[PDB]
């Protein structure tokens, strides 16, 4: 499961890992703090100008993947 | 011969622990899974 030195070769010998597990191999390992109330503040403001856009650069026709 | 098996033989093992890490994630961080559905909404 856990453990650094577990992950680092579990990741090596199976190699990556999948998927529904990302969670928690990365957050372990990237020391995340889950912290869920800095996020969501960033999440719901309104209108953000800087991307608007995306697809004018980067023109994947993707309308929920841009998003 | 031990490279080839004893090796891939003994490296399923890392899945067949791998395969449950979900049990611990939906109960080991989901408290924040869980509290970022009300605070968002």
């Amino acid at each position: 499961f856990l453990d650094r030195e577990k992950l680092r070769e579990f990741l090596s010998r199976f190699g990556y890992f999948p998927e529904k597990h990302r969670v928690v191999v990365w957050n372990y390992l990237l020391k995340l703090p889950s912290n869920y109330e800095a996020f969501d503040n960033l999440a719901r403001k309104g209108l953000h100008p800087n991307y608007l856009n995306l697809k004018s650069t980067f023109p994947i026709q993707s309308d929920k993947l841009y998003y | 011969n031990i490279m080839t098996e004893a090796i891939a033989a003994s490296m399923q093992q890392i899945y067949s622990r791998l395969d449950t890490m979900f049990q611990y994630m939906t109960n080991l961080e989901n408290r924040v899974v869980q509290s970022e559905q009300l605070q968002k909404s």
